[PDB]
RNA sequence: ACGAUGUCGACUAGCCGUUGGGAUCGAUCUUAGUGGCGCAGCUAACGCGAUAAGUCGACCGCCUGGGGAGUACGGC
RNA sequence: AGAAUAAGCACCGGCUAACUUCGUGCCAGCAGCCGCGGUAAUACGAAGGGUGCAAGCGUUAAUCGGAAUUACUGGGCGUAAAGCGCGCGUAGGUGGUUCAGCAAGUUGGAUGUGAAAUCCCCGGGCUCAACCUGGGAACUGCAUCCAAAACUACUGAGCUA
RNA sequence: AGUUGGUGGGGUAAAGGCCUACCAAGGCGACGAUCCGUAACUGGUCUGAGAGGAUGAUCAGUCACACUGGAACUGAGACAC
């Protein structure tokens, strides 16, 4: 799919006989609105040049996700390094109650029903880990119901 | 010092079923029975077996389905430190309905969709999804 | 209190139409609407989420002239009903008395409608009301003084109403200058680029 | 008709008197696990026929002395 | 902590004391100067700050800021002070109000001449 | 006063030693200790990994920014 | 009768919407936190421009939130704060496995109470609103009776991991 | 140490160590007595997604007080704004 999003620009340094050297560090996400989401880093001496990296390497290792139309399925609770993540499904009207990397993720995969909430350390790239790790296990029906029959699992 | 066995049978079932395995052998009793009959009634494993002689030993096959395992996220509510008990209204949903909690009543040890289908609540065992 | 001053700075710091003139002539050939008001006009300058969410309810603000208060009151009571409160904003917003009056056509702008309003000139249901927030009732019959309705303003405007795109969810009568406001319109009969969820966002927070 | 308690004799030093432990289990109000409360109340015993651990059963009656207003209506465990 | 834990001894809440012991609970004081001197300020800075020793009518004795290019404030003078801590000072808590009892605000002020005290220019 | 790692109990791939003791036919198995690697899993990382810092239970002790200070006063 | 009688306050380096000139040169000063000022200062003081509110606007004081930063929901203790030097043991907390009973905990039901006002829903009046007002819902509690017996507690008899 | 219980009697509109004379040595307490500091209580109010946290202006219910310390009289009712 496409549709760019940028997260993080940070700036980073090395030392070397001499000075310091600098590079530029890029975070971005890319979707489609329907229901595939990838993130992607990328690094450069210059921001346009990781930006573009970073959207390159978005584009690839994108996943598919379970969503029960515009909303998640079951409320759910994730972790990444010290990140946690709680989200759980939203009436209608309600809008994208999130802040920062979960705004922008969940805003690309389609989503406009979630009423996340983090806690422990909010560094961008932890929190993207966490919120794919969490969507990525969203079950969805008929999968969980492979055990048996349909309308008595529920 | 076994202070709870069905602590020690859902620890037995999971631990047992990370590590790929096939059959789970455990010390029975009237309580993990209903519980185990309560799992296959959901389609959580594939059958349980009680031995006979005094000592009797129950055996619990699993299933696998896909390379996951059917049951990822087991887990006790109600310990000897806490007593946890609810009412029908109360009642705890696992994944919004998508998983079961094992509730013991006064009509026996079922599920909460049974549970509230006979408007009776009680003391919330565990719960599997 | 109300905003009064220059009204082509308001629409070149948003950046659109925005219709805030008699709409007479054009919009363009009046204030070169392509620059931001001030000395720094040229510079383009890219804005951040809050800049954005900050615009957009600045934007809905500035044309139906709602001060900060009163909109915060709107949006209470949007929140405290039911059934997607971004777009029963714009169902609250709609159904004020100036701006039902501008609808109907009696008025050029929406500062001229709030000044028929304001000066006892227009009776909804057969009797004065001066109040530019009255909430005006599905099925309610607006209506002009008989001892104003000769007033060129009105007559002025009823051709402009004529030709800037049919409503379709009020009726007027021409000879007597009385109209039924059959109901509130649609969030589809609006201007679907009003993106209300910033607005919703703006305030959740 | 008439609500009554059941406790345990702890003391039984003074005359025409008794006194009876009551055991309940309280929710703690924030932390949910129960635990134990207790009270201590006096009971008339007009003939002297109680002894320390009888399980017996009382009643609330106007009051017979300050600090005394329950008395005894059947004696269902003797102490051993 | 566990449960059985926690119910022979419950958390407890802190308590934040506040930056500002003296005017208690008052949002200003009234006090009298008794001495108006100049000191200098921390490591990274240099200046020339203008502070004021005034007694309340608590009975504390306290520190406070004169804000502004000028002032007239000299010995047994009433003024108001208000909570406020300037930072390159140590020991400085308060701030001094311009142009409420004696202090008479800056002059020649014309940009935010409300928290100094200066009637409009007109 | 240290494994800078509370006690008790139950589960979870393997390989190489070594101290006591058993069995079956130098080999195989099984206990109670004492060491070296290592799959899952865990951890911020280092690293731990049947002698867990993994999966769980029962009870107890302790922590809540750095200094002032394990100091002052009081008790023992 | 006439447009006549009626706009101000804070801010513009980042957090945070809004930028350039002129003075001054570690001074004068600013400052919630990072911090600015030593000769081209978007941070001091003015002027033009702009941004927020608006009969108000700012500052100070105070409470909760954000703070999962006392963590029941919902945190930790090898090295960041944090396992008593080590045992034994009292009060307390917790309890392997079968029957049978009891109904304290548990669950369901009925009845009484839980003042009015307030908060919430549907309405009715003041030209609107604030405001007033009808009915309902709620008041998550307590008490007494009836029923159930899976689990915990209590009682009797067992079993050997 | 009237401290805790019993008996006889007194006293009150009324139960009662409320009071009195004898008899006994009891009663309360780590489920925090006693002591020290602080404070009228509740319906409610403000915050918070909730659980909680903070708090008792205005309105309503109860309590206590009426320059300070005591006491009773009259009265259906007062220890009397
Ligand atoms: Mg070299
Ligand atoms: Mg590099
Ligand atoms: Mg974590
Ligand atoms: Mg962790
Ligand atoms: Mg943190
Ligand atoms: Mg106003
Ligand atoms: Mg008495
Ligand atoms: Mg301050
Ligand atoms: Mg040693
Ligand atoms: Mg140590
Ligand atoms: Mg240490
Ligand atoms: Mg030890
Ligand atoms: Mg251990
Ligand atoms: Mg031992
Ligand atoms: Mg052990
Ligand atoms: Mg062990
Ligand atoms: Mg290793
Ligand atoms: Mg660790
Ligand atoms: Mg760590
Ligand atoms: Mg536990
Ligand atoms: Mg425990
Ligand atoms: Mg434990
Ligand atoms: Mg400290
Ligand atoms: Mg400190
Ligand atoms: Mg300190
Ligand atoms: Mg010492
Ligand atoms: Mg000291
Ligand atoms: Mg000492
Ligand atoms: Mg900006
Ligand atoms: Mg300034
Ligand atoms: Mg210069
Ligand atoms: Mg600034
Ligand atoms: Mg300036
Ligand atoms: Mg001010
Ligand atoms: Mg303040
Ligand atoms: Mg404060
Ligand atoms: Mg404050
Ligand atoms: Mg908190
Ligand atoms: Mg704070
Ligand atoms: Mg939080
Ligand atoms: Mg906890
Ligand atoms: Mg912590
Ligand atoms: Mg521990
Ligand atoms: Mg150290
Ligand atoms: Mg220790
Ligand atoms: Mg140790
Ligand atoms: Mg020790
Ligand atoms: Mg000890
Ligand atoms: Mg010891
Ligand atoms: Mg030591
Ligand atoms: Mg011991
Ligand atoms: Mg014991
Ligand atoms: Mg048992
Ligand atoms: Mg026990
Ligand atoms: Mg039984
Ligand atoms: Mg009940
Ligand atoms: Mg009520
Ligand atoms: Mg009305
Ligand atoms: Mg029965
Ligand atoms: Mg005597
Ligand atoms: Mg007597
Ligand atoms: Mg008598
Ligand atoms: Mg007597
Ligand atoms: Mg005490
Ligand atoms: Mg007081
Ligand atoms: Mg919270
Ligand atoms: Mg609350
Ligand atoms: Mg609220
Ligand atoms: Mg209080
Ligand atoms: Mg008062
Ligand atoms: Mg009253
Ligand atoms: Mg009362
Ligand atoms: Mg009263
Ligand atoms: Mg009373
Ligand atoms: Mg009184
Ligand atoms: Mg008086
Ligand atoms: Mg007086
Ligand atoms: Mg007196
Ligand atoms: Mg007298
Ligand atoms: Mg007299
Ligand atoms: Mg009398
Ligand atoms: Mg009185
Ligand atoms: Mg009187
Ligand atoms: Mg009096
Ligand atoms: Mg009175």
């Amino acid at each position: 799919g496409y549709i760019e999003k940028l997260v993080q620009v940070n700036r980073v340094a090395k030392t070397v006989k001499g000075g310091r050297i600098f590079a530029f560090t890029a975070l971005t996400v890319v979707g489609d609105g329907k229901g595939r989401v990838g993130f992607g880093r990328g690094k450069a001496r210059e921001v346009p040049a990781a930006i573009q990296k970073a959207m390159e390497a978005a584009r690839r290792n994108m996943i598919q996700v379970d969503l029960n139309g515009t909303t998640l399925q079951y409320p759910t609770k994730s972790a990444h390094g010290a990140s946690k993540v709680y989200m759980q499904p939203a009436s209608e009207g309600t809008g994208i109650i999130a802040g920062g990397a979960m705004r922008a993720v969940l805003e690309v995969a389609g989503v406009q029903n979630v009423l996340a909430k983090c806690y422990g350390s909010t560094n961008p790239v932890n929190v993207v880990y966490a919120t794919f790790k969490g969507l990525k296990n969203m079950q969805a029906p008929e999968a969980v119901a492979a055990k048996r029959g349909k309308s008595v699992e529920e | 010092s076994m202070q709870d066995p069905l602590a020690d049978m859902l620890t037995r079932i999971r631990n047992a079923q990370m590590a790929e395995k096939t059959v789970v052998s455990m010390p029975s009793s009237k309580l993990k029975a209903a519980v185990a009959k309560v799992l296959k009634d959901e389609g959580y494993i594939a059958d349980f077996q009680i031995s006979s002689e005094v000592k009797p030993q129950l055996s619990i096959e699993l299933k696998y389905f896909e390379g996951k395992p059917v049951i990822e996220e087991v887990k006790r509510i109600s310990r000897p430190g806490l007593r946890q008990y609810k009412s029908v209204e109360q009642l705890p949903k696992v994944r919004g309905g998508l998983g079961v909690s094992i509730v013991s009543t006064n009509k026996g040890v079922m599920t909460d969709r049974a549970a509230r289908a006979a408007g009776v609540g009680g003391e919330v065992l565990c719960t599997v999804f | 209190a109300r905003y009064i001053g220059p009204k082509c700075k308001l629409s070149r710091r948003e950046g659109t139409d925005l219709f805030l003139k008699s709409g007479a002539r054009a919009l363009d050939s009046k204030c070169k609407a392509e620059n931001v008001p001030g000395q720094h006009g040229q510079r383009r300058g890219r804005l951040s989420d809050y800049g954005l969410q900050l615009r957009e309810k600045q934007k809905v603000r500035r044309i139906y002239g709602v001060l900060e208060r009163q909109f915060r009151g709107y949006y209470q009571e949007a929140s405290r009903r039911k059934g997607s409160t971004g777009e029963n904003l714009l169902q609250l917003l709609e159904c004020r008395l100036d701006n039902v009056v501008y609808r109907m056509g009696f008025g050029s702008t929406r500062s001229e409608s709030r000044q028929l309003v304001s000066h006892k000139a227009i009776t909804v249901n057969g009797q004065t009301v001066n109040i530019p927030s009255y909430q005006v009732k599905a099925g309610d019959v607006v209506a002009v003084r008989e001892k104003s309705k000769n007033q060129l303003r009105i007559a002025q405007a009823l051709e402009l109403c004529g030709q800037r795109g049919r409503v379709e969810w009020v009726e007027v009568d021409l000879d007597k200058k009385a109209g039924t406001f059959k109901s509130a319109p649609a969030r589809s009969d609006l201007s679907a680029d009003i993106n209300e969820n910033l607005i919703v966002e703006l305030y959740s927070k | 008709t008439v609500r009554t308690l059941t406790g345990r004799v702890v003391s039984d030093k003074m005359d025409k008197t008794v006194t009876v432990l009551i055991e309940r289990r309280v929710k703690h109000p924030i932390y949910g696990k129960y635990v134990k409360r207790s009270t201590k109340l006096h009971a008339h015993d007009e003939s002297n026929q109680c002894r320390i651990g009888d399980l017996v059963t009382i009643r609330e009656t106007r009051p017979l002395a300050k600090t005394k207003a329950w008395t005894l209506v059947d004696i269902v465990e003797r102490a051993v | 902590a566990t449960i059985n834990q926690l119910v022979r001894k419950p958390r407890k809440r802190m308590v934040d004391k506040s930056d500002v012991p003296a005017l208690q609970n008052c949002p200003q004081r009234r006090g009298v100067c008794t001495r108006v001197y100049t000191t200098t300020p921390k490591k990274p800075n240099s200046a020339l700050r203008k502070v004021c020793r005034v007694r309340l009518t608590n009975g504390f004795e306290v520190s406070s800021y004169i804000g502004g290019e000028g002032h007239n404030l000299q010995e047994h003078s009433v003024v108001l002070i208000r909570g406020g801590r300037v930072k390159d000072l140590p020991g400085v808590r308060y701030h001094t109000v311009r142009g409420s009892l004696d202090t008479s605000g800056v002059k020649d002020r014309k940009q935010g001449r409300s928290k100094y005290g200066a009637k409009r220019p007109k």
